[PDB]
């Protein structure tokens, strides 16, 4: 506190508050969760409609970095767009220098070191974003990663980013995710969103579900749950 | 602590005449009885409960704080 | 106080941050250096905080060329910078002139390096003073630089903590003509003035200059030298 | 349980046995520093020392003696000893040693 | 002198030591060894504690961060 | 008192500076402790892990980092500054092999690390990386070694090593430990490396809560112990 | 959960002689693996005390004979291994080993009149190894004291057993002094100190007694009869007035205990050497207190 | 190094009015009270016997060395 | 720090996770209930880390007993009490205090 202006200064007890201040700016964003089954990764983002003039698919938070890699950002949306273009550019140089797809364990290291560099100098500020990284391969399986604004990056089986970070992972861990298929996961992700405050004190929302795994043959794309609409049909039955 | 009546010169207690107050304390008792309701107040719903649980219930339920066996502040 | 910075003067006197940099020199480990008639003796103090620290890992007496050695009193992390600077600078003379650099020539140049960090305005000065020895052209030499950039030529001196007691010792002690073997005898006897309790073969670390080149002493001789020779 | 007793005989043995303080000879073992949280420790284990004799307690607010000129404060020292003279080892309980 | 030592343990082995001690800390040594025998229920100093009380108070160079020497 | 030089890296009156020595208490927010022990011809790293979540994985937690095939390390302090410190360590270990044609000594590497941490103190305008590094390695004609690098740019090699939160309690145990002249036959090393951390932290850990890196002069490759043989050394000390 | 280990222990107590007792130690590590589990409520302390009871009962049957070594080597087996067995970091110190050996020191109280002195002090020297660690905190804190007093009466006391008790005195004020039995233990060592002719140490450990008084109400023949050794302490140099103040203190109980020979010699012993104190105001009014007695004229030293 | 003990040793074997004053209770607030406490000592001293005024520490305020433009 | 002012010092620690249950059953004393309580099920779900504030946990469980007309205290009321009290502890700033 006064000793908290620059990002290159220490507190008298030994922490940087400019990193601490940017972490709870991610806290005010809506909840985006991630989960992986035994043969794929399923994303899911609670996204709220601003007033009414939103045109049903604008400014999405499910990006597409590589052929098999996408993001699940939450926080400052404009800061995540510039950070997503770094990961698009980083995966292109690995293709041009080595001739094959980027491993997700190596991709998250290159991004987190880039986020780390904005937490050291007084000229720039730390980012205000946190996001997810999911991929699938036949020689590596499915992985799911997690990057904070400080730059700590390691793997989970399931996660949540937003207001309800604790309130979502309470009921994620009561799932037998080690053996389910990622078609049964999709109907289970939608009830985790709709339990915790979809439109209670808010106005409206719309669910987005991204999708990667064995059924897509390594491709990353949005779900065909505009087809048959089964996520909302199965989750709205959990009213009682 | 008694408001006894004492002779001037002899300084000897003569009468008792207790419990006498001035007009300033008598003016402090409210005879207005204002008309404010809780519907007029908005945005303080946590503090509304924490007041009624603290003061109003010891005013009403003297024995509910007895059979449970705690002390209201 | 005006000070806070290095690129401006005080209204009355001199640069204050360079004076504060000299305070870190006085709070360092003690050291001593004596110029005898046939050589120069360097000796310093080196105690570990625990019994766990390997004493034969990091050295204090550090050779620059085959006839030039160097000690310090300040902060060891800043010491390793200008040592590596003085190594590469000493080779640049030898590539041009094909001749080992005289001891009065490094101190022209090493002090100009410590000069440059006293400039503007976001860098800090060093917190290290030095003692530089060597036997060039018969006569031996013993100099001393500072973080301000000046230099000297000593007969005998002592830096570090309690230097005023070692100075009044050496003022009462140092004569003009002794050999190198008598010089080490009064160089440990001035280290015993301000040292701590035990003084073993690993608490001190001593290097010398002959005319046969620079050499630092192994603890086999230093145990046998401190064995009952006062 | 470790601190009920570590504080006990470091107070008990000097007050019960002043004769060993002439078998070698030194008078002041003058007490421990109880530091940590507020918790319940400052007020409750002071009553754990009250288990044998003890009693005294009184109170030290650490504020009425801290007046600036200490010519009054030295009298405010001995003002509290007007009851501590009335007994055997009186046990001056002292709260908020360091608190202003 | 005003302390019942009563041993054959010679104190001048601590006179001849270096690590120069301030005069207040000499008073701390003899009082600490008084504690370091009575607390162990001894009616006399046996002066095997006197080594430990000497090594206790002499350790004041606390951290210094192993930095700037 | 100071007050004075407590924002940026300049001198104090008499005589120190505070921003570097605030990084020394920047390790302690990790809430962790690491122990390195060199007794004889082998070398042992031991460090606990702390997994606070069931959704959190197990493989992506380990602080044991393989620098080269014969040099391993462990990292304390805060997490994000630790990994960028390792990236410089992996990088300059390969430049030695390219420029000079042979394997880098473990002694030479801490010089190259602490000099990079030196410039950030001398020249300003970069935060000086509040993490600590401990190295082990095998040297020809020198035996095994244990080194420690500091955020100030200090380094010193020494036999028994603690870091993290509990240096002053673990090193106090190891001074009394390494004073007797007992030999260290590769299980005398490990059992003391366990029981020092086991009593200072007061955990006496369950088998799945730690890591143990090792190197030995019979197989100089850096080696992370299997969870099964961690249990074998744990049932060895408690017979 | 652990009732299977109990019915297997029902098998092994029948098969102590039908099967050999090493097989009881071969069924034992399965019950150790049950103790290795010890999770929350299933196979934890209360049922763990049952296998600890039955393994000691099998240790009773196996080493009731002069083949004693099995009960001892099973103890340094399990009591070094319990750090790996039940819970790491100082497991409970709560009913996992305590009453299993508190039964055994009760058995050492039984066998000391039967077994000879050699294998019982081999039994004691192997139980002192873990009693120095824990298990004598409280209930029962005198698991050490009922057997270290037995070590005194092995050779019936000497210089060494006085040193053996003075080194272990305050460890049960380090557990919790017992209004009565702790006072009864902390008195007993100084008559051993008088056997080693120690007097300055004797009065230091005697000054701990003075605050625990008025328990002679429930004490018939022990409280004010140990103080007949406290006058032996002040028998030494000259303190004649103080031990006549002492005789008036022990004057009361043989008037409660209405005797006419033990109480009469209390009148005899007090009237002899109030005289032998040097003259003072304290002697001058004490004789003015003790004269005028209704009981003093039973003796012709009323004339004296 | 045994400084205050020497002042206490004089107070025994003298026949004076020993006055010891810490050099810290007059560097306080309330502008003007500081210099009057110096007067309160000496008016109490010079009214009395041959006396000793022992100021304990002036490693506090004892040095001008600049004109204070503050 | 000389012998005679703070002759020996001692630090008090805030958590034990088992001296919770000691202090809990003290404060789960004179409060009417059934004996229905799994007291360890309180402790494992409790994260208070302060002995004076676990006193506040048993106070608010009686407030949940005032709620829904419980003359006894059900085991749910303590689990209700931890979610109210320990969440209120988390929402306060100025968390730097250390005795020297
Ligand atoms: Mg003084």
């Amino acid at each position: 506190t006064g000793y908290d202006l620059s990002a290159s200064t220490f507190s008298p007890d030994g922490r940087v508050f400019q990193v601490e201040y940017a972490m709870k700016a991610v806290e005010n964003s809506s909840t985006a969760i991630g989960i992986r089954c035994k043969d794929g990764v399923v994303f899911g983002v609670e996204k709220l409609v601003l007033s009414k003039l939103y045109e049903e698919g604008s400014n999405k938070r499910l990006f597409n970095v590589d052929r098999h890699v996408g993001m699940a950002v939450a926080g400052l949306l404009a800061d995540a767009r510039s950070l997503a273009d770094i990961a698009r550019e980083e995966a292109s140089n690995f293709r041009s220098n080595f001739g094959y797809n980027i491993p997700l364990k190596h991709l998250a290291d290159r991004v987190a070191m880039y986020v780390h560099a904005y937490t050291l100098y007084s000229a720039v500020r730390p980012f205000g974003c946190s996001f997810m990284l999911g991929s699938y391969s036949v020689n590596d399986g499915a992985q799911l990663y997690m990057i904070d604004p400080s730059g700590v990056s390691y793997g989970y089986w399931g996660c949540a980013i937003g207001k309800a970070r604790q309130a979502a992972k309470t009921e994620i861990e009561k799932l037998q995710m080690k053996e389910m298929t990622c078609r049964d996961i999709v109907k289970e992700v939608a009830k985790i969103i709709y339990i915790v405050h979809d439109e209670v004190k808010d106005k409206a929302f719309e669910l987005e579900l991204s999708w990667v795994g064995e059924l897509t043959n390594g491709r990353h794309e949005i779900v065909p749950k505009d087809i048959r609409e089964e996520a909302e049909k199965y989750a709205k039955e959990s009213l009682k | 602590g008694d408001l006894v009546g004492v002779n001037k010169d002899s300084y000897l207690i003569l009468e008792t005449l207790p419990t006498e107050y001035d007009s300033r304390v008598k003016a402090m008792e409210v005879d207005e009885r204002p008309t404010e309701q809780y519907s007029d107040i908005g945005g303080l719903d946590k503090q509304i409960q924490e007041l009624v649980e603290a003061i109003v219930l010891p005013m009403n339920h003297k024995e509910k704080f007895e059979n449970l066996g705690i002390q209201p502040p | 106080g005006y000070s806070f910075s290095l690129t401006t003067f005080s209204p009355s006197g001199k640069l204050v941050q360079i004076e504060y940099a000299l305070a870190a020199v006085a709070g360092g480990a003690p050291s001593v250096g004596i110029k005898a008639a046939n050589g120069v003796v360097l000796a310093t103090e080196k105690k570990q905080k625990s019994i766990l620290y390997d004493e034969r890992s990091v050295h204090k007496v550090e050779p620059i060329t085959k006839h030039i050695g160097l000690v310090y009193s300040g902060m060891g992390p800043d010491y390793r910078v200008l040592v590596h600077r003085a190594r590469k600078l000493a080779q640049q003379y030898y590539l041009v002139y094909q001749e080992p650099i005289p001891t009065a020539q490094l101190v022209q140049r090493v002090a100009s390096v410590m000069q440059e960090y006293t400039q503007s305005g976001g860098v800090r000065p060093f917190g290290v003073s030095l003692l530089i020895c060597g036997w060039n052209e018969g006569r031996p030499y013993l100099f001393q630089s500072d973080p301000s950039g000046a230099y000297f030529a000593w007969k005998a001196t002592a830096m570090g903590k309690n230097y005023v007691n070692g100075k009044t010792f050496l003022e009462k002690r140092y004569n003009e003509d002794l050999e190198l073997e008598d010089a080490i005898h009064t160089a440990i006897l001035t280290l015993k003035e301000s040292f701590e309790g035990q003084m073993t073969e690993d608490n001190i670390e001593v290097g010398i200059c002959n005319e046969a080149g620079f050499r630092r002493l192994t603890p086999t001789e230093v145990k046998d030298y401190l064995a009952a020779i006062a | 349980s470790e601190q009920i007793r570590e504080l006990r005989e470091v107070i008990e043995l000097p007050l019960t046995n002043p004769e060993l303080f002439q078998r070698v000879g030194i008078i002041p073992p003058k007490g421990c520093l109880l530091y940590g949280p507020p918790g319940t420790g400052k007020t409750l284990l002071a009553r754990a020392v009250a288990s044998q004799l003890d009693c005294n307690f009184l109170k030290v607010v650490s504020s009425s003696i801290v007046d600036k000129y200490i010519g009054e404060s030295a009298r405010l020292i001995r003002e509290m000893f007007n009851y501590a003279r009335d007994h055997q080892p009186c046990i001056i309980f002292m709260d908020e040693i360091d608190a202003i | 002198s005003k302390m019942n030592l009563s041993e054959e343990v010679d104190l001048e082995d601590y006179v001849a030591r270096p690590d120069k001690i301030s005069g207040a800390d000499i008073n701390s040594i003899c009082q600490e060894s008084g504690m370091l025998a009575v607390r162990e229920n001894r009616y006399i100093v046996l002066a095997k504690d006197f080594e430990k009380a000497y090594k206790t108070v002499i350790k004041k160079d606390e951290q210094e961060h192993e930095f700037y020497k | 008192s100071a007050g004075f030089d407590r924002h940026i890296t300049i001198f104090s009156p008499e005589g120190r500076l505070y921003q570097v020595e605030y990084a020394f208490k920047a390790i302690n927010q990790g809430g962790l402790t690491s122990v390195a022990v060199r007794g004889k011809d082998c070398a042992v790293i031991v460090t606990q892990k702390k997994v606070p979540d069931k959704l959190l994985d197990s493989s992506t937690v380990t602080h044991l980092f393989k620098i080269t095939e014969n040099i391993g390390c462990v990292m304390t302090g805060m997490t994000a500054d630790s990994r960028s410190q390792v990236q410089r360590a992996r990088y300059e270990a390969a430049n030695w092999k390219y420029k000079y044609g042979y394997e880098i000594p473990v002694d030479m590497l801490c010089k190259r690390i602490a000099d990079i941490s030196q410039v950030y103190t001398q020249n300003a305008e970069m935060r000086p990386l509040g993490c600590c590094m401990i190295l082990i390695g095998i040297d020809e004609e020198q035996g095994p070694q244990v080194y420690k690098c500091d955020p100030a740019g200090y380094y010193c090699g020494f036999k028994a090593t603690a870091a993290g939160v509990k240096q002053t309690e673990s090193t106090s145990f190891l001074e009394k430990k390494v004073k007797k002249k007992f030999d260290w036959t590769f299980e005398q090393t490990v059992e003391t490396a366990i029981t020092c951390l086991s009593t200072v932290l007061s955990i006496d850990f369950k088998p799945s809560e730690i890591e143990v890196g090792v190197v030995t002069v019979e197989n100089p490759k850096f080696r992370i112990l299997t969870e099964a043989e961690i249990d074998a050394h744990l049932v060895a000390l408690a017979e | 959960m652990a009732d299977g280990g109990s019915e297997r222990a029902d098998g092994r107590i029948v098969k102590m002689e039908v099967d050999y007792s090493a097989t009881v130690d071969q069924r034992l590590p399965e019950c150790a693996k049950l103790a290795k589990e010890g999770r929350l409520q299933e196979v934890i302390e209360t049922l763990l005390s049952l296998e600890k009871q039955t393994r000691t009962a099998s240790d009773m049957v196996s080493t009731s004979r002069i083949l004693v070594a099995v009960v001892k080597m099973c103890y340094e087996a399990k009591e070094w291994d319990l750090l790996n067995e039940n819970i790491m970091l100082l497991s409970k110190r709560r009913s996992q080993l305590k009453q299993a050996v508190a039964k055994m020191v009760q058995q050492c109280c039984t066998y000391v009149e039967e077994i000879t002195d050699l294998p019982i002090k081999l039994r004691l020297i192997d139980t002192l190894r873990m009693v120095t660690e824990g298990k004598i905190y409280v209930e029962i804190e005198r698991a050490r004291l009922t057997k270290t007093l037995a070590t005194i009466k092995e050779q019936n006391g000497d210089v060494k057993e006085a040193a053996s008790i003075l080194q272990e005195l305050q460890v049960e004020t380090y557990g919790s002094m017992e209004k009565k039995e702790r006072v009864e233990f902390i008195l007993e060592q100084m008559r051993l100190c008088l056997a080693v002719k120690d007097y300055i140490r004797t009065q230091i450990i005697s000054k701990k007694i003075n605050t625990k008084f008025f328990q002679e109400e429930n004490t018939e023949k022990l409280k004010l009869k140990y103080y007949n050794l406290m006058i032996q302490l002040d028998q030494h140099e000259g303190s004649y007035l103080s031990i006549c103040k002492h005789y008036r203190a022990i004057y009361d109980t043989p008037c409660i205990q209405a005797e006419s020979e033990k109480w009469q010699q209390a009148l005899k012993s007090v009237v002899l050497y109030v005289i032998l104190a040097p003259f003072d105001n304290e002697q001058s009014d004490l004789v003015h207190r003790i004269s005028g007695d209704k009981k003093l004229e039973e003796i012709p030293k009323y004339k004296d | 190094c045994g400084k205050t003990m020497l002042a206490k040793a004089v107070a025994h074997h003298t026949t004076a009015a020993f006055i010891r004053v810490v050099g810290s209770e007059f560097v306080q607030k309330y502008l003007g009270e500081g210099p009057r406490m110096v007067r309160d000592v000496f008016r109490l001293a010079k009214e009395n016997a041959p006396a000793i005024i022992f100021i304990d520490e002036i490693d506090a305020i004892a040095t001008k060395r600049f004109d204070a433009q503050t | 720090l000389r012998p005679g002012r703070l002759d020996r010092k001692i630090h008090i620690d805030l958590p034990n996770e088992q001296a919770r249950l000691d202090i809990l059953k003290i404060h789960a004393g004179p409060i009417t209930k059934h004996g229905e309580i799994d007291y360890e099920a309180i402790v494992k779900l409790s994260d208070g880390f302060n002995g004076a504030d676990l006193r506040n946990v048993c106070t608010e469980a009686g407030m949940f007993a005032i709620r829904a007309d419980h003359d006894f205290v059900v085991q749910e009321d303590f689990m209700k009490a931890v979610r109210k009290v320990a969440d209120s502890k988390k929402l306060e700033s100025k968390l730097d205090y250390k005795p020297v």
